[PDB]
């Protein structure tokens, strides 16, 4: 479930 | 005389100055805006994906926001994101101070008689609206404190039902309407309900926000948008 936000938030 | 909810707020809140450094940073190269005339859709795009880029690291930063699991802090994000991207455009006009002209976070001036130009009947509106509550805040003698404030009660304007951590969410949500509430009654005693008036222009600032999903929906289907869009992600809601 890659997502930008997600990419965002777990710093990476 | 100051709530200890907005001091805090006030330490992780960033200047106009350092913003606008960093998004044209991430921003820039050289075809339109640098010019002026005409206007880059695709470069728009870029800068309002990296405004909300710094909004999600302000929101990392944030009191209560810092101590919840990555579901959590998606799903607020989710329900809030396209509020926060407004209000930040709407805050910045209201220190900008000119009616004929918008300013954008990377320091570019638009005026308004050139929006009427080149937007669609759409955005023109969205924009317009915009302008009509930056005037309402104006008149309302919107400052810094109550800014960060509005933009910490807008981060978690969810219902707790929705989110794992109950208990923490309830108690940041009921001491953000308390600081704003103190603070506006403190500072601006003659203005009898500013608090509800603030409110209200959230409830406000929520319907431009749908309006604006709707334009962005628009965009999609017509497959206008860059692809890989942030703000685009946000309006799918599947994460
Ligand atoms: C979800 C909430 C997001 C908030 C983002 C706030 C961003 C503030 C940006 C203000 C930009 C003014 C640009 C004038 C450019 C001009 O007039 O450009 C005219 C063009 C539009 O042509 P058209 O597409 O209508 O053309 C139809 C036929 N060509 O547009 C662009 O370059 C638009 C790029 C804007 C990308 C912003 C994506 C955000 C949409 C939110 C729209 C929200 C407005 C909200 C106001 C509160």
């Amino acid at each position: 479930h890659p997502t930008i936000l997600y990419t965002l938030l777990s710093p990476g | 005389n100051v709530p200890e909810l907005i001091l805090q707020l006030l330490q992780l809140e960033p200047e106009e100055d350092q913003v606008r450094a960093r998004i044209v940073g991430c921003l820039q190269e050289p075809a339109k805006s640098r010019s002026d005339q005409p206007a880059p859709f695709s470069l728009l795009c870029r800068m309002a994906d990296q405004t909300f880029i710094s909004i999600v690291d302000w929101a990392r930063r944030c009191m209560v926001f810092k101590e919840l699991e990555v579901a959590d802090q998606m799903t607020l994000l989710q329900n809030c994101w396209s509020e926060l991207l407004v209000l930040d455009h709407i805050y910045r006009q209201v220190q900008y101070g000119k009616e004929d002209s918008i300013l954008l976070v990377t320091g570019q001036e638009v005026e308004l008689s050139t929006v009427a130009v080149q937007a669609g009947s759409l955005l023109h509106s969205l924009v317009l609206r915009a302008q009509e509550l930056v005037l309402q805040l104006h008149a309302l003698q919107l400052d810094r404190q109550e800014f960060v404030c509005l933009k910490f009660l807008i981060l978690f304007s969810l219902d707790v039902k929705f989110l794992n951590n109950h208990s923490l969410v309830k108690d940041a949500q009921e001491k953000a309407n308390a600081a704003l509430l103190d603070y506006t009654l403190c500072h601006y005693p003659h203005c009898g309900d500013k608090f509800q008036q603030l409110l209200l222009c959230l409830v406000e600032v929520r319907a431009l926000s749908m309006q604006a999903k709707e334009y962005l929906y628009h965009k999609h289907l017509g497959n206008e948008m860059p692809r890989n869009n942030l703000l685009i992600e946000m309006l799918q809601a599947k994460q």
